[PDB]
């Protein structure tokens, strides 16, 4: 899964 | 609520413990207990409402993708007809995620959104809903499915319009909020193009002005920026 | 009960389905639904319920270490007076994990130690009884303190007595219930010494009988053998 | 701590 914040 | 009878600064504190600890539903349970005292947070009580969240519907979305996988397999030529314990046992996970979402939810609504002015509040709060919508959006199947998808990008994009207005490019929450929707557009709403186009122009801009700014602000920024790229290594 | 109404093989099903996704309370309420059907459980079962309240009870002790620390240097020269927010913290997080325990000792009470007859069960069950009291112990400050590390020790001897007289030295139960024993003896009753002797020899006993297994048995008892080597690393 | 299982 990509980055997320 | 049964935080109602609790003070403010108490829950604030035990939400620290509960971190230090690793509680996190315990730690969202006193924030949530704090937002409804009916004050505005400050800048580290809006990081601890998120940071808490943040923990309990990750774990929430960890084991619905390892049950959702799981069901998946179910349904491929060739396998054996167990019941419908994996269904529900995914609705179960499912409906549980659903409820942290609209609590989230309706903590912003009422009323943290519509009294926050300041950018860095409003933005952080805005950013919040298009994140909790995505996690809607996430699990969606329905005749809704549409509408929970338009309100998290529609959440997002009117925090979006703030931070260029009212922030500086590499602010940390203007940062992670285009990571975020960045991440909307590629994984949700079928648009890799404009995902990969708001990454790189926003770590571009980033990278421009870090030259304004101190060690500790330069570290905060590019932490961010780091995480902006290595999307777009995942992605070209 | 809320699982009165789902099957027992459901409930099995769904406990395998948690443990996959990390949801151990989940895991933990489906066991107790099975035990809760008053059959007796097979080996792979008796594992599942096992796993589940480990992990469970794991987390929590764990936090409630983080927090006892902390109450600990809160009680130190020159400390502020912060309130009694940690202490009730503590408190809430110690009540639960006693709720945890209190509820798989009552499920070993009602029914499934007094219908275990053979080894394998019996002890591991035993086991479970001296685990739980153990961490009932870990807590306890009260008038009844002596009397749960009694109950503990009453439990861990009656299953090592069976364990002697009815499995080889190698057999896992029998070795992890020497292991989790010694424990008892170095953390709950100031033994340190009998600790390290009841160590010791297990893992003398159970060397000498490897040469009787399979190469998958001496997989599995080798890995709890090297337990007792390093706690007797950590105590020499 | 030491280990058990
Ligand atoms: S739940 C995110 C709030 C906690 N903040 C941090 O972990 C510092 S890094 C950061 C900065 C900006 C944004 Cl929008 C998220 C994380
Ligand atoms: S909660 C412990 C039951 C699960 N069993 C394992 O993880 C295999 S290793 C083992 C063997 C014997 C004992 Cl008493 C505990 C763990
Ligand atoms: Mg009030
Ligand atoms: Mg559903
Ligand atoms: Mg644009
Ligand atoms: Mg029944
Ligand atoms: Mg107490
Ligand atoms: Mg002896």
């Amino acid at each position: 899964f990509p980055a997320t914040v | 609520g049964a935080m109602g009878s609790m003070e403010r600064a108490s829950l604030i504190q035990k939400a620290k413990l509960a971190e230090q600890a690793e509680r996190y539903e315990d730690m969202a349970a006193f924030m949530k207990g704090a937002v409804e005292k009916g004050e505005e947070l400050s800048n580290e009580e809006r990081n601890l409402l998120c940071v808490a969240y943040k923990n309990v519907v990750g774990g929430q979305r960890a084991a619905w993708r390892v049950l959702s996988s799981i069901e998946q397999k179910s349904n491929e030529e060739g396998s054996e007809e167990k019941g419908p314990e994996v269904r529900e046992y995914r609705e179960k996970v499912e409906t549980e995620l659903q409820g942290v979402c609209d609590t989230v939810l309706g903590l912003l609504d009422s009323h943290l959104i519509k009294e926050a002015g300041d950018a860095e509040s409003r933005v952080f709060y805005l950013k919040m809903k298009g994140d909790y919508y995505r996690y809607l959006a996430e699990v969606a199947t329905g005749d809704d499915k549409k509408r929970i998808i338009d309100s998290a990008r529609s959440a997002y994009q009117e925090a979006m319009d703030i931070s260029k207005k009212e922030m500086p490019p590499t602010n940390p929450i203007r940062l992670g909020l285009a990571l975020n929707f960045s991440v909307f557009h590629y994984e949700i709403a079928n648009s890799p193009e404009e995902a990969i186009s708001l990454a790189k122009t926003t770590f571009d801009e980033a990278m421009a002005d870090l030259h304004t700014l101190s060690e500790d602000s330069y570290k905060d920024s590019t932490l961010i920026m780091q995480l902006l790229r290595d999307n777009l290594t995942l992605w070209t």
